[PDB]
């Protein structure tokens, strides 16, 4: 119909994008272990999808949290599947990220001039682990609750700002409803935006500088 | 709670991956690719 | 009344602060 | 078969990149569609199918409702926090525990600024670095396994 | 009850003054 | 004639200094917002709660709740606290090591942490274990039928001098 | 609840011209 | 009357829908207005004016039937903590405006739900309320913020009594279908006027229907109308009107710091414009932009 | 004073842009720092200060707890949905109401494809378009005001 | 210290970014009304900040929602301020967006080749209004609850997929807890990501093509 | 020798066709997931709830809850429903126009919607108003002390033929 | 619930903005800027 | 014994901490294992093996003191719906493995909390449980998923009786501080052996302490030890051991569709690789990449 | 109980097969 | 046993499907 | 819960070499 493609081409400049994409090449030293970073991403996208899916039924309240997880597992169509996938992929993301760091280090890909990619990677690792710690306790079962009650007091050791930090994380003097609310905001709002930003930087630098050279 | 299946996949893949990283490195140590270094 | 006097006086004050800072900073070779 | 494009070493813009160790997407197998369009979906589907498989065969558990007045027997975080958890419980000095914990990411951040002393990428051309890495890896696995064991078997893995 | 009136006045003043400082800085409009 | 770098930088300080002032003014409420509100301590703490966060009564506790008194009760800051013919001091049940609740064992007259084998005394003092300090004490005064709890300001009842939580 | 509506409309409409006037004024005194 | 509200509906004069209970008996609707400050400082006395206007020259129907003037009444539901100001804190000017108004609570510990009984409409089409705002500083149940103010204002006689019997200030329909044969006007025990009316042309019941004089008839004689035709009219010239409003329990400290922040912003804006002015001269000189 | 840079009409890359109506960031007052760094913060602080001022002087209300068994008197959405709400309640045909509602964004989407018939930008050079816009604006304000009034005064604004 | 700036310059190429930024100019026809788009953004950033802030205390449950709003207004430090700002700025965003559309239309800036910017704008308007409708009911007061109970049945008019759509939006046959959960996910997860994506496209196209020409 | 465009496109269909198959397989559970679960209708609905979502009893309703019966009660699909010596049919209180709950007025023997002046009958039928259809009827059988409600499958009790909600 | 202050700011700014848009357009109709069109 | 658990702790054999109540009386700890399938289909009979191993050649102390062998016992807490399989559904092979085990519930409607009383340890270091999995298809309280399995396994005699009195299979300390002057060994009413021991060297109480024979003493005579020194030993050679496990109530349909999806994925991967193969030949020909 | 075994087998098979198809497609490793 | 036979048979089957599609598509001038 | 750990480790370790072998095999038959 009067060619739709040329229409989109004239104002989006699709051809330029196609030329940029097909101008890149992958050198021989790039082996299968160079997938690990992408697989870590794939795992995260699976988290993004299944996580979002679970926000339609999960309820971050001490009264309703546990039972909302029960409801997802028992009543919701394929709820058991979406949650089980979020669970396994949470662990597979961290695992693949570790293997990713093994590749990067045992290939010297972190050296000049790609050191901000490495630093942003470390930050990405701290964010990912934060995802894990906050999500672990959302069911508000014995395991999750006591995982929080232990770590939430650790920062108190810090001389001056220790008690303030701990109060900020747990939302008060002790673990309770406020703790669940803050952990939920962290898991479903703060950490997704942070990880997006630092993943953006990671990927922009990589695409900018290309892959590190052969060994 | 410790989970044997999960833990086994972790240790397993960590070992094959490290090993395979050193193997891949070795290959390029003996037969350097162009610009090898 | 108080609203009108306050409005005109507030704007007049800051218009005087604007002019004051203008010619004031000019004199000091800053502007 | 096996599409390849040689590095154009007559191109000074490419040479300037290589001089900064930064022109390695200019040569090799065409990234598109060879890898991106054909091989990437193999990796995406593969990893997705393994995760789904695990999810169906070994679905997620829901324990028992939290109880603030009853501390469980066996009280661990997730596996990737075992090393940190081991350190945290085994050190009498709480502040020193927090610092050791923080030293992990902060220490990793310094790596590139410490190993820039040379330009080698292959671990076989940097035996000192490779030794420190293998050491830390062994020490981390050690601390991780110790986390699941009683505090007494921690510094020995109940082996001696 | 005069502080209340000054309160609203300050709203009117920042509105007006914002307009004024954008006109001055951009030289018109 | 024309302002130099010295005067330009000075105008930068004056200008973006004021802008920075605006930013801090806007940031002040925000920082405080995230700091959790106080627990309405209009004295030094007060009520003690049961398991459902209701309220405890000595009319049902002293009456028929023990032939060998020693039961967990929501205490100060929500921390579980043992209440041992009422006793005048409460014992914080949170381990001093990492923070596990310490179960009581009458057969040995000691609290015994199940996490890493730590154990205490009949009054809440480390007899052994990886736990450094001891369980926190607190005032326990039965005013009204309900129980009132306040923080232990005075020196330790076990080791003479000042405590470690105040 | 109607004179307040008209008051707010007239003010949001007319205050703009006051700010416009003050802007032009400051432009005059600086030597545009 | 307002006191019949608290009799029949003791818990509150406001139904869950926001409907004020007067409407359950005062079935006509006329406009009611309110005048409250947008904001008030704590522990301060301010004016709350309820307005219940009607045509003063138009009279209404009295209990017997006589054409008489009408009275006004109102219920002012204030926010928690708010209540009628003590007499010793009401300035003289305000005292003069109020008049002989007998402010009384709707019930015990309901001091914010004020009520104002019958007042001569000719002099109280505009009722002034002296109200004292609470203080968050010495009451943990009270805090600064924006709260609703519910207002019901009536003029003229109602239509229903607390027992159920209808007043004479409403319209009267026909009992059943049949030919009217009676515009009788008898009486007996009590006093004043009354009317007897009946119908038939075959039916399944043999009784009549009396109408308390006051409205005025517009039916002559002989007519086989149905069950529901207006055989009187609507004498009612009054009616009840609702309104919601809002008041802000403001804190002087909030507004003060606001004024300061506003001033800081205006200063910053000035410094920015002047900075640009400097850069403009620099750009004009060293032509390089 | 007043920094300006003229369009370089000797530059064919700029001319090709202008030909596609697309080179208008190549000339004028320097965007940086003149506007971006100096004027933008004036607009940000200004709008922020007006919003904060309104927030303090006229803070947000919290009504009464929801009640599924008691429909309030006065039941409106927010102001920007008054026109749509007016249409929705005033049309007996529910389906036609939904379509009219959807027609708003879908209709706006078609605007550029309808007014590409010419290349004029100034409304004084496109009186037909300006007339249709002023008409719809008047009709929208009309529908919006009508929303707050009884259904009977809707098609007349209680004025005639 | 050995110049940190040159360090960041060599690998981030700061100079190139500075050259790109200082190569742009604003033509004379660009008047004050061309701020409206930016002010709409400013309003949104204020929403992003204050909204996030409120997720640390707000609880999307029929039992706790209303009271959590009470708690924010009465107990939380400056909670009344953050919420009042979210409220007024919610309305100022929509207002400024309307004025923004007035500028764009009465300047012909939507015509070739900037029509995808305009279409993405319309989508942005629908998203923004969706923000408003979902947030309006989060307090779960009379106003918010009945605002939902009315609109949630509107889509039923659609012949075949009407009832399905309505069930998806309200999370069931009628308005209740499920409705609040879905509306909260929409307001704090779905709509922020969507609006970010389409704002990204909006801004990328604008920066690509520059501002429309003089009138 | 070398495959042409016809065979390349065919291989594209075969390949990305299968890939598309994988995608649809993964999307099937996801689409269904968002579709809310059924309300456990193991019959045709059942219990009626009060204001707190508990349970209604005729022992306290018929006894002492009305000298002029007609009260709102959580009915099918959570919709508020009037229950008028029990009556055998319930009346859905949701307006037919936009969905406001319709208050009852005994003084006029009509339900009257306050939103736009719509009104109904003593049985739930539009006598006037902007509302097109009428209030939905439903079965009301007092089995046990509690009340059981099921959907009205049969034809309308007011206008002869089939209803509009089934 | 109708809010007079809000509603007044809406109508007000809508009117000054529309008016000012037509004014700005008019200015360029009589005195066309370079490339005016 | 297991039946003393349900006597003293009738509600459940599992404390809120997850501690199994045997430990309250069997104070020693020995390893206990479990063997359950990772997954089971609904309405299926499967094997659950509890293991309570100990040194068969090491004997323990009987109630009187005689050196006798020890018995085993256990509590198997299964998920809701799970219970001991009916005899008619247990295959022969399994029947032979079970033996003379008397499976009994912990209480009414607690069929998933199975218990197994005293069994000769020499032949039951490994107790087999025939258990039947429930079916979600005909029970709305049961659904597919992963659930916990709690297991307590003991061997040897306990240390405390349901009344409080200590058994003879534990250690005995000293009463108070003083010089031991008695290794007497008297008796009377009942039967068998007993020992009388006492102390003094000044004190604030004049009583002694008897120890039921069985343990064996390691104190001779004359020694001013304190209150708590071991004057016997620990005869206990048994102990209780806990374990948690998990079992998946799987659905055949889930796994079936899984197999199909997996197959679709592998097929797609093949087609992708082959497609690349085609493109490689095209690229080799028309050199342009 | 054979379907369960085939279930786990399919996991092992996609893991192995994914490796294989990446090696084949990328010509090594 | 059944696990080993199934694993080897599954991989063998799809390795046979791979080779089959390879030579099969070659024969049809597709590859 | 230990033989399952070792089983999973050995399988995740060894299955990789099986997939590697199958990949190389398919490479051989296509004519690398
Ligand atoms: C969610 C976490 C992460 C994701 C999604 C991710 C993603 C990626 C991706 C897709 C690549 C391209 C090459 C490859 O995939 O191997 C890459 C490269 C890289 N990554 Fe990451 N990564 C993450 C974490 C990390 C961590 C924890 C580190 C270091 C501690 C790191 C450091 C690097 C470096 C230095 C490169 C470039 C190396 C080279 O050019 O050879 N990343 N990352
Ligand atoms: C055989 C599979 C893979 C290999 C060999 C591989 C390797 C690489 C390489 C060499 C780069 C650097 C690109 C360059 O310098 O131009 C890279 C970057 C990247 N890859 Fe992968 N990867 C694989 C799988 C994946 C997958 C499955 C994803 C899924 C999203 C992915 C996403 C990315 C991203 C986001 C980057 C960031 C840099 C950029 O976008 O150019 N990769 N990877
Ligand atoms: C959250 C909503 C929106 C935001 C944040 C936004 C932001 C912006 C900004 C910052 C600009 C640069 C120029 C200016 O500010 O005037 C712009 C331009 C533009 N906007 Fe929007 N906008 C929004 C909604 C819309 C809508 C609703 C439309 C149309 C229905 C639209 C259409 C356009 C077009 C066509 C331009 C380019 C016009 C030109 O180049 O002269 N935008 N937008």
């Amino acid at each position: 119909m009067a060619n739709v493609y040329d229409w989109f081409e004239e104002r989006l400049e699709i051809q330029a994008i196609a030329e940029d994409v097909t101008s890149k090449y992958v050198p021989p030293h790039v082996n299968i272990f160079y997938c690990l970073g992408g697989i870590t991403l794939v795992c995260f996208l699976i988290q993004f999808a299944t996580g979002f899916a679970m926000t339609f039924y999960y309820k971050p309240t001490v009264a309703e949290a546990y039972s909302s997880v029960q409801y997802i597992m028992n009543e919701v169509n394929f709820g058991w599947l979406i949650r089980s996938i979020h669970r396994w992929s949470a662990s597979m993301m961290v695992l693949m990220m570790i293997l990713h760091v093994f590749r990067v280090y045992l290939t010297g890909g972190f050296k000049k001039p790609r050191e901000l990619t490495w630093v942003s990677g470390v930050i990405l690792a701290v964010i990912t682990v934060s995802f894990g710690v906050t999500g672990y306790s959302l069911p508000w079962d014995q395991v999750g609750y006591w995982a929080v009650k232990i770590v939430s007091g650790v920062p108190e050791a810090i001389p001056v700002v220790g008690v303030l930090i701990s109060d900020l994380l747990r939302g008060g003097s002790s673990v309770g409803q406020a703790t669940l609310t803050r952990y939920y905001s962290a898991h479903t709002f703060v950490l997704p935006w942070l990880i997006a930003v630092f993943m953006l930087f990671h990927f922009l630098m990589i695409r900018k500088q290309g892959i590190s050279g052969p060994l | 709670m410790v989970e044997p299946l999960l833990s086994g996949i972790v240790l397993g893949l960590i070992v094959v991956t490290l090993a395979g990283l050193f193997y891949a490195a070795y290959k390029q140590y003996k037969r350097p690719n162009e610009l090898g270094g | 009344m108080l609203a009108i006097v306050a409005y005109i006086g507030f704007l007049a004050l800051f218009t005087g602060i604007a002019a004051g800072l203008l010619f004031g900073l000019r004199s000091a070779k800053i502007l | 078969m096996a599409t390849h494009k040689k590095p154009d070493l007559s191109d000074p813009t490419l040479r300037a990149k290589l001089a900064k160790g930064m022109g390695h997407n200019y040569y090799g197998e065409p990234a598109w569609p060879n890898d991106l369009l054909y091989v990437f979906p193999i990796v995406i589907m593969g990893s997705f199918a393994c995760i789904v498989a695990l999810a169906v065969l070994d679905p997620a558990m829901t324990g028992e409702p939290a109880n603030p007045f009853a501390t469980p027997l066996e009280i661990l975080p997730e596996w990737y926090l075992y090393p940190v958890f081991q350190i945290l419980r085994s050190l009498p000095n709480k502040l020193l525990g927090v610092l050791a914990m923080a030293s992990v990411p902060l220490g990793l951040i310094l790596v590139p600024f410490i190993e820039n002393v040379n330009k080698f990428q292959n671990p076989f051309r940097r035996p000192v670095a490779t030794t420190v890495f293998l050491f830390g890896t062994l020490v981390t696995l050690w601390l991780g396994i110790g986390a699941a064991l009683p505090l007494d078997k921690s510094l020995t893995l109940g082996l001696f | 009850m005069a502080i209340l009136t000054l309160g609203w006045v300050s709203l009117l003043v920042v509105f007006t003054w914002s307009i004024a400082m954008v006109v001055w800085g951009r030289n018109g409009l | 004639d024309v302002p130099d770098m010295g005067r330009r930088q000075f105008m930068n300080l004056l200008t973006f200094g004021t802008v920075t002032g605006v930013a801090l003014g806007a940031l002040y409420p925000v920082v405080n917002y995230f700091i959790p509100p106080a627990a309405g301590g209009a004295g030094g703490g007060t009520t003690a709660k049961d398991e459902l966060g209701n309220d405890v009564s000595v009319s049902k506790f002293l009456e028929s709740h023990n032939v060998g008194d020693r039961t967990l009760v929501q205490g100060l800051k929500g921390d579980p606290t043992y209440i041992v013919a009422i006793t005048d001091y409460g014992i914080n049940a949170v381990c001093t090591h990492l923070g596990c609740v310490v179960p009581w064992n009458a057969a040995e007259n000691k609290f015994k942490c199940p996490c890493h084998g730590s154990q205490y005394d009949a009054t809440g003092k480390v007899v052994r274990g990886p736990a450094p300090k001891s369980l926190a004490l607190s005032h326990a005064k039965t005013e009204n039928d309900k129980i009132v709890l306040t923080s232990w300001t005075e020196t330790d009842f076990r080791t003479g001098e000042e405590p470690w939580w105040s | 609840m109607s004179g307040e509506l008209l008051n707010a409309a007239l003010l949001s409409f007319g205050l703009i011209f006051v700010g416009w006037a003050l802007g032009a004024l400051l432009l005059k005194i600086q030597g545009a | 009357y307002p006191f019949w509200a608290q009799q029949t509906y003791p818990e509150t004069p406001r139904e869950p829908t926001g409907r004020i209970v007067c409407a359950n008996c005062h079935l006509a609707a006329k406009p009611t207005e309110v005048e409250v400050p947008q904001s008030v400082l704590p522990d301060t006395v301010f004016k709350a004016v309820v307005k219940i206007p009607y045509d003063t020259s138009v009279q209404q129907v009295g209990a017997d039937g006589s054409k008489v003037g009408l009275n006004v009444g109102a219920v002012l539901m204030l926010p928690e903590g708010f209540k009628i100001a003590p007499e010793d804190r009401i300035p003289e000017e305000l005292k003069e405006e109020i008049g002989d108004v007998y402010f009384q609570p709707y019930g015990e510990d309901k001091d914010n739900i004020v009520i104002v009984g019958p007042l001569p409409g000719e002099q109280y089409q505009e009722i002034v309320f002296p109200v004292l705002s609470p203080n968050p500083a010495n009451d943990k149940n009270i805090h600064f913020g924006k709260y609703s103010v519910h207002v019901g204002g009536n003029r003229g006689r109602g239509q229903v009594y607390p027992t159920g019997e209808k007043s004479n200030n409403n319209l009267y329909s026909a009992a059943a279908t049949g030919t009217i044969s009676k515009i009788a006007k008898q009486e007996g025990e009590d006093g004043s006027v009354k009317y007897l009316v009946d119908i038939k042309t075959e039916s399944g019941e043999v009784v009549s229907d009396t109408i308390p004089a006051g409205p005025e008839l517009i039916v002559s004689e002989g007519q086989a109308v149905t069950a529901g035709d207006a055989l009187t009219n609507n004498p009612n010239v009054g009616g009840f009107g609702q309104l919601d409003a809002e008041i802000v329990l403001q804190d002087a400290n909030r507004v003060g710091w606001l004024i300061a922040f506003v001033a800081l912003v205006m200063l910053a804006q000035v410094m920015l414009v002047l900075k640009k002015k400097q850069v403009e001269k620099v750009q004009a000189a060293e032509m390089n932009f």
